[PDB]
């Protein structure tokens, strides 16, 4: 069962900054990696797709990047918006898993 | 209309639905695997292909007993058809050479 | 009755015996060298159509003298069975053709 | 001239050019894609080669949807060639077994 | 004597020269490139089966351009070889079907 | 995305003497492995070609090896015109990448 390691587990930013989230898978999985970001009170949200594929809807200062085993979620020009959790998802192999999160906090 | 034309068009749409079907079933049979990557449907259909055609290049293959059972359906529908065009270009060369014969 | 089907038949009830058997041999072969994986019946049943139908996926291979030539018998007795279907499909085309054309 | 043998040479012709574009395709289709092999010339041809004779060895592969779609046309195109040259030889053993029975 | 069998006879005779040759210079084309596994004689020969028969386990594999060309040509004289068997296997079919109706 | 391990990112010689960089892969890379030369206010200038491969105009005195994951550049007699910044390459993996870096000293 593959583990998604997300480190550090908060991350401090001053506003505007470029910012980066780090994930690292315990196997080799391609580029299936999904990032999610969940504010306070809410439902996870999909904002990259496959590693560095853009979603309609989410703010273009979003990327990702990365493939085999560290994957990359960056966010560039942070703003107070972004505060929230952030998790990668895995479903090279069954069953899918999920990482264990990262704070943004600015 | 020529029954070897006939069977190879037959067998074309028959191995194009046995190719989505294949699919379909693989992940349908690999969910539920612990270690299984023939999970998700864009793939497992590139691998149906794979199979069918028999490159088997190694980067998705089954783990389970049915996923095998579906890989062998494949396999085979596959050797088939291809087979199948084999032999209508036989019957067509053979035909041909016959008439540049006379017959 | 029609020698290409009796024989298309036949290769058939053969190919699985050769599949049978080289699963069996397979496993009596592998076991005892160190870093083999061919060494339980039911993968190397599998592996044996996978290598019958020469898809070859990579995910099992045999690493002895004897187990390589058992998997030689079964590339090439699959390679012969499904190579005698379609030489029988071939003569069916013709047969009919022939008919098409009055013959 | 015996259609067989133009067909035959005909095909191995195109597939030398199915090979070489699809190489060049291969290489323009999986770059841009993170963790793709298929990105050199050179290699991009012997993995052609490797994916139309259907051998496979999974040193390559193709990562990308339109990677995957030229290795689609490549198996297809080298599937054909080889199955059409078999075809031409049976034409051939066809042909001269009825000489060597009179007709 | 029947062409379509001597020339399977002749063509299972050359394939075993070429199977021998090609494992003697895949080893003398893959020694001196760092990384490569094709390089002692018992395992190439197994190699060069593997792919003659188009199987491609993917356990060995040629990684120079010579290495590359001796495995075209293996590949090729096994996809002729067994071609040539299921060519002539088509018109021993054919030849008896005629007889079943006469001719 | 391959990472490249150049250490250490100085190395120290006496004129004539023998010197080795390495360049450490993140992962197998058979020998798809480059090496280029950077002199101060220079254009980089390619060495060695797939880890031993020789250039044409290169002084016989360079020579790689290595493959996998472990890879050498060496110069056997070194001299004055050698001081420069040594860099290795990958092309097995899209996308194409870098080494840190290694200067030499004499
Ligand atoms: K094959
Ligand atoms: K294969
Ligand atoms: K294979
Ligand atoms: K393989
Ligand atoms: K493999
Ligand atoms: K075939």
């Amino acid at each position: 069962d593959i583990l998604l390691t997300q480190s550090p587990a908060i991350l401090s930013v001053s506003p505007g900054e470029r910012v980066s989230f780090s994930c690292r898978a315990s196997q080799s999985i391609g580029t299936d990696i999904h990032w999610y970001q969940q504010r306070t009170n809410g439902s996870p949200r999909l904002l990259i797709k496959y590693a560095s594929e853009s979603i309609s809807g989410i703010p273009s200062r979003f990327s990702g990047s990365g493939s085999g085993t560290d994957f990359t979620l960056s966010i560039n020009s942070v703003e107070s918006e972004d505060i929230a959790n952030y998790y990668c998802q895995q479903s090279n192999r069954w069953p899918f898993t999920f990482g264990s999160g990262t704070k943004l906090e600015i | 209309s020529a029954l070897h034309w006939r069977a190879a068009g037959a067998a074309t749409v028959l191995l194009v639905i046995v190719l989505l079907a294949g699919s379909y079933l693989a992940v349908l049979a690999e969910r539920g695997a612990p270690g299984a990557q023939l999970i998700t449907y864009p793939r497992a259909l590139w691998w149906s292909v794979e199979t069918a055609t028999t490159v088997g290049y190694g980067d998705l293959c089954p783990v389970t007993l049915w996923g095998r059972l579906v890989a062998v359906v494949v396999m085979v529908a596959g050797i088939t058809s291809f087979g199948l065009v084999t032999a209508a270009l036989a019957t067509w060369f053979v035909g041909r050479e016959q008439e540049r014969r006379g017959h």
